[PDB]
């Protein structure tokens, strides 16, 4: 198991997970615009 | 390199001396020793095309 | 097997497991904007096999996670098949006895089977292990065999252990026998190094030729064409176990006394 | 042979594939090559090993039957830490084969995270499989071809495995008169055929296991017989030539033809439709 | 609905099991299902592992072949001119 | 690099050899053939390509 390989996409999903907040706050504005 | 051998000048020629029929009828000369012909070379650099 | 030669059981997996268990806390967080455990079991499932049935999580946002973390599990279980591969292609075939300093030769009763230690009289090697090992010498006197040939058909016949000689001779036979099934010790050991060289009388007027003409030849790299035509052998010039999963097992063993610990545990409260 | 028949007067010439020596050419006036054609080693080509079926052959069918027994034991394992056994049975054997039913109900949290191991290690397993399967695969083709007189094989003989060339011929010669190889030459010396034709049939009837003879006869032979294939670098690359006394008056004659049949392009078509029109 | 639910449920177990619906039912029909899922997971590694392994191949191009070809045999027009290499005084060229 | 590549494995058109040039009826020819026959049947040939 190379620490590339658990870095060069985990901290893609690390990112991934921090990320999902910002569209949860963009939908929601979303689902209330209209 | 044959013209010098036939007027006497040399009685050897030792080197790249491709046999022909025409060198043969002037000069009696020993058997090959590395086999030559005529190839053709190309490049093919442009491509790999695996 | 190498089963535990891997990578795990190192931070990396520590790490891996808190950023599952971090990914798992977020998706039931955001799930909430009984589903944690389920979350915790169906993100599991994903890293190993997608038949683990799990209701936790129902959102859309939260579908591109699971896709992604899905992406990084395919692409993990990949490296993994990959690296299985790779060492897979190799093998290790290192030594047996590493050398004479092994405890079996000097307690060559002691340890399971007796360890007999072939050996040639009448010449160096003998004179050799009289005179730095007299405790040896009479236990591998009854072993004293007749020759070279004689002591390869004993070692392919299983009729003796190990056979101590010259080291070129043995190379020689090594790299001129069938099948390559016995080796020199090691990958390669001399107990004392030493020349052959060529015998001449006391004050002869030939040694101060004889040896400049050789250092002539070694020098010109005759030795080593010589070396070639009349040294080379075929063997020296080469280059879902039961056993395997039989430890993966027992920690499965253990696995299950931890659960059923933590379900006596449990079950208290 | 056809040395001694042209020498003792018999013949005037000797078309036919006569390959050029010194032996020969000390006694007999040789014309310029007509080809060229080096030693090779006539092997036959042995049938790849199409498996397809090798499931629980390569490594231990142990592996395979303590496999359900390991599974029973986790099953059982996990019912009494429940305290629907078939129903999660059933489930076990689905996730072990990637069914996907969906029917287990584990009762405690423990079950469920000796689920998810269970799952895991069974993951674990598959893949040790692949690697097992590319292993198997990758190492495809495990017999080699042997590199002519250079490889170890041949300077070293075995009683195993034979390789004789022809006798009373250039080969012979050739062997004989190279002292770097007299234990070659002393097997060699015990396997010799009658004619080639004989060897052929006994190479590819394994009666042998490899032969050394001309490229240009070998080659021909493998293109006609697919059974049959040819390997080893060319060595004592030297051609055939027309063998008839040094007291002749065709010599200044016949060889200059020779070459201009080699140069014309005669000599490529009579390759063509005589040598050069099959392959395999 | 259960013709379409078998074919379905093979062809995903032949690729993914992704596919679920309520095909087998009975302990005949889940056996079966078993041994097809497991036979195209033998399958599937057979194709995975022929893969791996093909990648060891490779090939390389050689233009024409001899002097008895399209390319040399004819100069004229064609397609763009294809010019000859011979240095001169030599064999080739007498040739 | 290795970049350009003669056509296949290398089909001569017309195959011939070098030889080593010698006068009309010259008392070489005759020794000078038989010793390039035994340097070629001693391998001396290979070492030297
Ligand atoms: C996704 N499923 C496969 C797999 C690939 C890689 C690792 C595990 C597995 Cl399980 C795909 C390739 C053939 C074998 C197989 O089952
Ligand atoms: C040499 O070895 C033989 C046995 O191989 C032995 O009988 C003989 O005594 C030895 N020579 C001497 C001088 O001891
Ligand atoms: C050899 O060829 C030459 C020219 O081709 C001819 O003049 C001569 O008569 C020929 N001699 C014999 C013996 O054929
Ligand atoms: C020989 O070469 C010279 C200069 O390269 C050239 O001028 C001449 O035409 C050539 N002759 C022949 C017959 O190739
Ligand atoms: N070797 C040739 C010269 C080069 C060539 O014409 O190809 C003569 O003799």
């Amino acid at each position: 198991l190379t620490f590339e390989n658990m870095a060069g996409v985990f901290m893609l999903v690390a990112g991934g997970i921090v990320a999902g907040i910002f569209l949860i706050f963009i939908e929601i504005a979303y689902k209330r615009h209209k | 390199m044959i013209g010098e051998v036939v007027y006497q000048r040399a009685v050897m020629a030792v080197g790249s001396l491709t046999i022909n029929e025409e060198r043969s009828e002037v000069v009696d000369f020993s058997v090959p020793f590395v086999e030559t012909g005529i190839s053709v070379m190309v490049s093919r650099s442009n491509g790999t095309v695996s | 097997p190498s089963a535990f030669l891997e990578p795990f059981s190192a931070s990396v997996w520590v790490m891996m497991f808190v950023m599952l268990l971090i990914v798992s806390a977020i998706a039931v967080f955001v799930f909430e904007y009984f589903t944690i455990g389920k979350a915790i079991w169906l993100l599991w499932g994903l890293v190993f096999n997608n038949s683990v049935p799990v209701q936790n999580p129902k959102g859309t946002t939260s579908k591109i996670m699971v896709s992604v973390w899905a992406f990084f599990a395919v692409i993990f279980l990949a490296s993994y098949t990959a690296n299985l591969a790779a060492f897979m292609i190799q093998e290790e075939f290192v030594d047996q006895v590493t050398g004479l300093s092994d405890k079996k030769f000097q307690r060559p009763h002691d340890y399971s089977p007796p360890f007999r230690f072939g050996t040639v009289p009448n010449g160096s090697t003998e004179r050799n292990i009289r005179n730095n090992y007299p405790y040896m010498h009479q236990y591998m006197t009854k072993f004293n065999q007749k020759g070279v040939e004689d002591a390869l058909v004993s070692l392919k016949t299983g009729k003796l252990d190990a056979f101590i000689y010259d080291a070129a001779v043995l190379n020689y036979k090594a790299g001129r026998d069938e099948g390559c099934k016995l080796v020199t010790i090691g990958s390669g050991y001399i107990f004392a190094t030493t020349g052959y060289g060529i015998a001449l009388q006391k004050g002869s007027p030939w040694k101060r030729q004889i040896d400049l003409a050789l250092l002539q030849f070694v020098g010109d790299g005759e030795m080593e064409e010589l070396e070639t035509l009349w040294l080379t052998g075929i063997c020296h010039n080469e280059k879902l176990d039961i056993d395997n999963m039989a430890g993966v097992f027992y920690m499965l063993a253990a696995a299950m006394a931890l659960s059923l610990i933590t379900f006596i545990w449990e079950h208290l409260f | 042979g056809m040395m001694g028949e042209l020498l003792s007067g018999q013949a005037d010439m000797i078309v036919a594939p006569l390959t050029i020596n010194n032996e020969r050419a000390q006694y007999i006036e040789f014309s310029k090559p007509f080809k060229y054609q080096g030693l090779t080693i006539l092997v036959k080509k042995e049938i790849p090993r199409s498996t397809l079926d090798s499931f629980m052959q390569p490594f231990q069918s142990t592996l395979w039957l303590l496999v359900g027994l390991s599974v029973h034991v986790v099953a059982v394992m996990l019912y009494l830490l429940d305290r629907t056994l078939s129903s999660a049975m059933w489930f076990s054997w689905g996730v072990l084969l990637n069914s996907g039913i969906g029917e287990g109900a584990p009762r405690s949290f423990s079950a469920r995270i000796l689920g998810m191991v269970w799952a895991g290690f069974a993951m674990i397993i598959v893949a040790s499989y692949t690697a097992n399967l590319a292993a198997f695969l990758v190492l495809d083709r495990p017999e080699e071809r042997i590199t002519g007189i250079n490889d170890p094989r041949l300077r070293n003989p075995s009683d195993k495995f034979i390789y004789a060339t022809v006798k009373q011929s250039s080969v012979d010669i050739y062997f004989r008169r190279q002292v770097e190889l007299s234990t070659m030459y002393r097997h060699m010396e015990k396997h010799n055929y009658e004619s080639a034709a004989e060897a052929i049939q006994a190479v590819r009837d394994n009666k042998l296991h490899a032969f050394i003879w001309d490229s240009a006869v070998l080659e021909f032979e493998a293109s006609q017989k697919c059974d049959l294939v040819t390997t080893g670098e060319l060595f004592f690359r030297s051609g055939f030539g027309i063998g008839m006394r040094k007291d002749s008056p065709w010599k200044q004659n016949v060889s200059l033809s020779i070459l201009k049949s080699h140069e014309n392009g005669f000599m490529e078509d009579l390759d063509k439709t005589w040598v050069r029109y099959q392959e395999c």
